[PDB]
């Protein structure tokens, strides 16, 4: 929160660190050359584990001082090094030989836990420096805005493998002992402390030169090579894209993308050596399937964007770290697009981050993006899943509104502005400005300031050959009344596009006015003209009716891109709390979808439809809903059929999955009888099908079935191995019905708690398994609040857990209920979740007394 | 080998165990169902050679154990005493001249009062105490210090009331002990200290010292500037000449002087009210001054001096003395 | 164990019971059988 | 020393008015007995 005094600023370092393996301990000795801008007798370095030995600091060429100061900040990660007399000003060096130690915590430099292909269960030394981790290491001025080179040099058993930052520039001895050696790497470029990083352990060379001529090298434990070799194409090709993309050359003569064995933090940005969890980067041939490599490809690309946006040019603060992450996520998206068009990668990123952008800013804890951060340890709080999507939304949203040459410019221009050095986001928004022109930062200093997105109330003018309309600028709520105290009103650059080209926008507007007029020429009667263009602007479009019945057409068929399809669709089911008709409306575009043939619409749409479902719980006829769904699935069940077809492709496999899964929720007759044939085929052994399609047949036949299945379904779990397969079987047998039966299958959940931390998923499948099932399995975690809490202490597990179970009520008086059970049971860690499921909850309940007794009577017109 | 119905009545009663041996399966196993159970000591080698700590794992059961001594030649602090350490207070470690890690493993323990690393050959401060936020008493004894700069951390805690080095190297005293304050008792006796400088007597709430077995030559002023002072030792020590100023301290109930330089006791003795025993040997004096009888609670077990100067005082002095 | 005319005084006379065990077995069951009893400071294992 | 939970059930006990759970390591004080209102004696020796 103090930041530093700052009296000295680092130039080089010289690290001789030692790891000490079989003892986790760590020597060193941390020569860095620095200049003393103010005079003062005390240093400040900000480390914690460390237990310094030694300090000597020697200004220019005189003799050194020793060191007369060792005063611990442990609480505040501080450390004194004052001296008996003035440093002046001057370029000095500072030698302190210390000792710190590999950490179980998986911090700083750890030791991670690698299994030899004959075990050993040995250990490795391994770095991440997230924020306030470098220091803890190895004493440094551990602030992002602070920048020095670094020459980093191991002291490595040989044996051993050891990669740093930069290439190897010399394999010296040891002339202490010769069973390791000292490995001499190249100097750093300028760049921040906490993107230093280091490795040593046991694993292989696998390389590949690129069009460059960079090395793009992976280092897979137990030479699996081939596990890591879709990652090496994928970099090979997006790193020579960035080349060309913004004409700057790559910074480290090499770059390394080693994989850690369970490197519990997914992924870090690193100066040429980005490492990644092993589950995340390797890929075996036979055990995996394209998506699992699209998001193989998406994750490896994304820290190859952050070796552009970061490293060259660091943030100032963690206040911008929302940035730095952020805008290289969307990046990411284009290097894909740009990598492999068969994967139409925008079709689920819309449904990847964008959905839960949405549903978060309508419900409270909807914190603006840019929050002030004095102390590091406030990154924490001011990180969520919101940091990242809508991060990512507003600068495609950027991107759309500038142009892909006019942005491409302003990025070049930044980078080259301030090359390894910090620069803040206002000056990101200037070099935006001086490459186009229009105000951006005038944007962007409001997206900062407020918390949200708004809605318009669009009209219906169709003058000959200009639909003019009136766009109305308004805040967004969960319930539909926004607060509005102030002004609620934005500046959204909405990118209207003409639906006569669905990838080409032939009218766009640059629209950042709370009112204003359109300019058009209209090519048909009846346009179908598509506000927004695949939902680039994170937005909320609520059409009118007369827009939704011209565009009615145009989703009945294929005509509209599939992107604006389900960006339409889901905004319909959003917008049944706040637009008028709702349901009504609802049907009509349920009806389109008699010819979506598309995989996406049809996730995010079982989503929406089980949501309904389970919300529909008080006023019941569940039967309704159901026959309406198998009104909406008979052609798409026909259409796929049943069994496998030929020309199916693992989206069809998705497809018939979800396919068979709503239909026996829906409860088909016929359908049922054919899942249990199969079930009774598989238990008998004499045809075993695909577990793709099983774990959806378990759902169905559960979903009418008696106590035996249910036995049957925990004894194939007993002899089933695969630990995803029977995660799936537990999920999908928390979907019985009966009561006696969801009693039994409460205390089997008290039985199912074998998987290890998936017992949260568990129960979370049973207490989606039904409505008021879902209550009583809500009345019996109340009884078991102590084993949930003392199997999940504070973790996102159990906030997920009871998410998961209170999502689907929509009665005021047990939300209180609830709200006082939580009261009484505080859970910090998942506190603010917790009073946002209340709130979710009674909207729940208004919008059921909004339309659910009339929903009765539109279905009385549906049989009619 | 207890049997079961004294094992439950010794559970309930129990407060004290100072476990000796030779072996590991020594040690009995049912030690560890005790419940009732604060004093714990353990002496005998516990080095299981790797993959140790597997008897020492009943501490986890007792979670009533409020002090844990472990005279054992420890290579590493085993994991299981600082699991338990939440609740306790006081780590007495002795580890016969073998190297102890403390690898941060002591911040944990943020309950604990009294710590004591002694021949534990730390050569330098573990820079891990600094986190305990409740320690009062540190003792820090024969670990081969040299230099010990790293005590201005202690400025950080406030809890501290004594600072324990009875043995170690030490050759140049901090200047930084200075902001020190709270300290009371530091004993910091058996050390190559030449001079000591008026940075400790700064310090104004000190209780005891122990400015002993050194090479002190002589003695600033300032220690009369101290008014705080109850017991002083400056024995062995190169003491040419003793300052008057150190008088003018009161509330001195002993004050010792042994294997000193040929003196001269002040007749400001008068102004010893408070003192109550006295060493004045192995140091060259031939008349010791009529004052002496001055002192009020004095007497002649109380002074220990060489017969001879015993003698040259007064002789109804001489019976005072003897009578008291 | 106890004898019929015994557990009758105990019925109308005893008030107060203390009962420690190293083991369940150690428990006599007529204890229950007690209607005047108002105190049990029972003490073991009873975890059982 | 070892862990405990109220469950509720010390609701059920209205005619309850002195209560203690020594060495019962609850680090929190139950929810239960607040809905009690005989009570005049507590004590929650050695809970952490």
């Amino acid at each position: 929160f103090e930041r530093l005094p700052a009296d000295v600023s680092p130039i080089n370092y010289s690290l001789c660190l030692k790891p000490d393996l079989l003892d986790f301990t760590f020597e060193g000795k941390l020569e860095a050359a620095a200049q003393v801008r103010q005079a003062t007798n005390q240093i400040v370095m900000n480390c914690a584990d460390i237990d310094i030995i030694t300090a000597s600091y020697a200004p220019e060429g005189d003799e050194e001082i020793h060191a007369t100061g060792f005063n611990y900040q442990n609480e505040d990660e501080k450390v004194t090094l004052s001296f008996p007399s003035t440093l002046q000003t001057g370029t000095g060096t500072l030698k302190i030989d210390f000792v710190g130690e590999l950490n179980d915590k998986m911090k700083g430099f750890y030791r991670s836990k690698y299994t030899t292909p004959s075990g050993e269960v040995r250990y490795a030394a391994v770095t991440q420096f997230e924020a306030t981790d470098a220091r803890r290491a190895f004493p440094c001025w551990d602030e992002p805005a602070i920048k020095a080179t670094f020459d980093i040099s191991l002291v490595v058993p040989k044996d051993r493998v050891a990669l740093s930052n930069m290439n190897v520039i010399d394999r010296k001895p040891y002339p202490d002992d010769e069973n390791l050696v000292e490995v001499k790497f190249a100097r750093t470029p300028v760049m921040s402390t906490y993107l230093v990083a280091f490795v040593v352990g046991e694993y292989d060379f696998v390389e590949t030169r690129s069009k460059d001529g960079v090395c793009v090298r992976v280092y897979t434990p137990v030479g699996k090579a081939e596990q890591g070799k879709f990652a090496l194409e994928v970099a090979a090709k997006t790193l020579p894209f960035y080349k060309d993309y913004f004409n700057v050359p790559y910074p480290l003569p090499k770059i390394d993308l080693i994989a850690i064995a369970d490197f519990a933090a997914g992924a870090m940005e690193n100066w040429g050596l980005v490492t990644y969890r092993e589950t995340a980067l390797l890929i075996d041939p036979k055990n995996s399937c394209s998506s699992s490599r699209q998001w193989v490809a998406l994750v490896v690309g994304h820290e190859l964007a952050h070796q552009w946006f970061g490293n060259l040019v660091t943030m100032e603060w963690w206040t911008h770290l929302w940035l730095n992450e952020g805008f290289a996520s969307w990046i990411e998206y284009l290097c894909v697009d740009h990598c492999f068009p068969e994967y139409d990668i925008w079709t689920q990123f819309v449904s990847a981050d964008y959905t839960r952008a949405q549903e978060l800013d309508a419900l409270d804890n909807s914190h603006p993006i840019e929050v002030s951060v004095g102390h590091p340890s406030e990154v924490d709080e001011i990180f969520d899943a919101i940091s990242y999507s809508k991060g990512a939304s507003v600068i495609r949203m950027l991107h759309d509104y500038i142009g892909d040459k006019d942005f491409k410019k302003g990025m070049n221009m930044y980078l080259t502005k301030f090359q390894q050095k910090n620069a803040a986001t206002e000056d990101l928004w200037e070099s935006l400005e001086n490459a186009s022109g229009k105000p951006i930062a005038a944007v962007m200093n409001t997206w900062t300031k407020q918390m949200g997105f708004p809605l318009i109330y669009v009209e219906a003018e169709q003058v000959e050959d200009d639909r003019l309309l009136r766009l109305s600028q308004k805040k967004f709520c969960a319930g539909g009344a926004y607060v509005g105290e102030d002004c609620p009103q934005w500046m959204v650059p909405i990118t209207i596009s003409t639906s006569e080209d669905p990838n080409q926008a032939k009218l766009k507007i640059l629209m950042d006015k709370p009112e204003m007029n359109v300019v058009l020429k209209n090519v048909k009667p009846d346009q179908w003209v598509k506000l927004n263009l695949g939902t680039v602007g994170f937005y909320r479009t609520q059409y009118s009716s007369a827009m939704l019945e011209s565009l009615l057409p145009g989703i009945r068929d294929l005509s509209l891109p599939p992107v604006d399809r389900l960006g339409l669709q889901n905004d319909l089911f959003s917008l049944a709390r706040a637009g008028i008709i709702s349901t009504v409306e609802v049907l009509k575009v349920m009806e389109a979808f008699v010819n979506e043939p598309n995989y996406t619409v049809w996730s995010d749409l079982s989503c929406n439809l089980g949501i309904l479902s389970t919300l529909l719980s008080h006023t019941d006829f569940y039967e309704e809903i159901q026959e309406f769904v198998k009104d909406v699935f008979s052609p798409i069940g026909e259409r796929l059929g049943w069994d496998p077809k030929p020309g199916e492709g693992h989206l069809d496999a998705l497809l018939r999955g979800l396919v068979l899964g709503k239909l026996g929720k829906a409860g088909h007759k016929a359908t049922l009888e054919e899942a249990r044939r199969r079930f009774k085929d598989h238990v008998e052994g004499k045809q075993i099908l695909s577990a793709d399609l099983r774990s959806p047949v378990y759902l169905t036949v559960l979903k009418h079935g008696d106590g035996t299945t249910l036995d049957i379904m925990l004894k194939l779990h007993k002899q089933a191995d695969m630990q995803e397969e029977k995660n799936r079987i537990e999920r999908v047998l928390g979907a019985t019905l009966l009561p006696d039966l969801i009693q039994k299958v409460l205390t089997f959940a008290l039985s199912e708690e074998v998987r290890p931390q998936d017992t949260v998923s568990v129960i979370g499948g049973v207490a989606g398994g039904s409505k008021h099932g879902r209550k009583a399995a809500w009345k019996f975690i109340k009884d078991n609040w102590e084993e949930l809490y003392n199997r999940y202490q504070g973790g996102f597990l159990i906030s997920r857990l009871i998410k998961l179970s209170v999502e689907g009520f929509a009665v005021d008086k047990m939300a209180g209920e609830v709200k006082a059970f939580f009261e009484s049971h505080p859970a910090p860690s998942a506190e603010r979740t917790i009073q946002q499921c209340c709130e979710n909850i009674l909207l729940n309940a208004a919008w059921l007394k909004r339309d659910a007794e009339s929903i009765h009577q539109y279905l009385l017109q549906r049989k009619a | 080998k207890i049997e079961a119905p004294a094992l439950a009545f010794l559970r309930e009663n129990l407060r004290a165990l100072h476990i000796k041996f030779t072996d590991i399966k020594e040690i009995p196993l049912w030690i560890y169902s005790l419940k009732t159970l604060e004093e714990l000591h353990l002496t005998g080698n516990l080095s299981a050679e790797n993959n140790r700590y597997i008897v020492i794992d009943g501490l986890r059961e007792l979670k009533r154990l409020k002090v844990l001594r472990l005279k054992s030649n420890l290579s590493k602090l085993p994991q299981v005493v600082t699991d338990v350490g939440v609740h306790l207070q006081k780590l007495s470690i002795n580890n016969e001249g073998t190297k102890l890690i403390v690898l941060n493993s002591l911040k944990k323990m943020a309950n604990l009062t009294e710590l004591e690393l002694i021949r534990c050959d730390l050569e330098r401060i573990p820079h891990s105490i600094f986190s305990l936020h409740n320690l009062q008493e540190i003792d820090l004894k024969d670990n081969n210090l040299k230099t010990i700069e790293e005590i201005i951390s202690f400025q950080h805690l406030h809890r501290l009331t004594c600072l324990k080095l009875w043995y170690n190297h030490i050759a140049y005293i901090p200047i930084q002990i200075g902001n020190l304050t709270n300290l009371e008792r530091l004993y910091l006796n058996r050390n190559k200290i030449e001079k000591i400088p008026t940075q400790l007597f700064y310090c104004r709430k000190l209780r005891y010292l122990d400015l002993s077995h050194n090479n002190l030559t002589f003695l600033p002023a300032d220690i009369g500037l101290l008014q705080n002072l109850q017991n002083l030792a400056i024995t062995a020590n190169r003491i040419e000449t003793l300052p008057p100023e150190l008088f003018q301290c009161r509330k001195l109930r002993a004050l010792h002087l042994g294997n000193n330089v040929l003196q001269s006791l002040p007749s400001r003795v008068g102004e010893l009210t408070n003192l109550t025993q006295i060493e004045l040997r192995g140091n060259r004096l031939e008349c010791l001054p009529v004052e002496l009888g001055e002192c009020p609670l004095l007497k002649r077990s109380g002074l220990v001096v060489e017969e001879d100067l015993f003698n040259t005082l007064p002789p109804e002095v001489k019976e005072r003395l003897w009578r008291a």
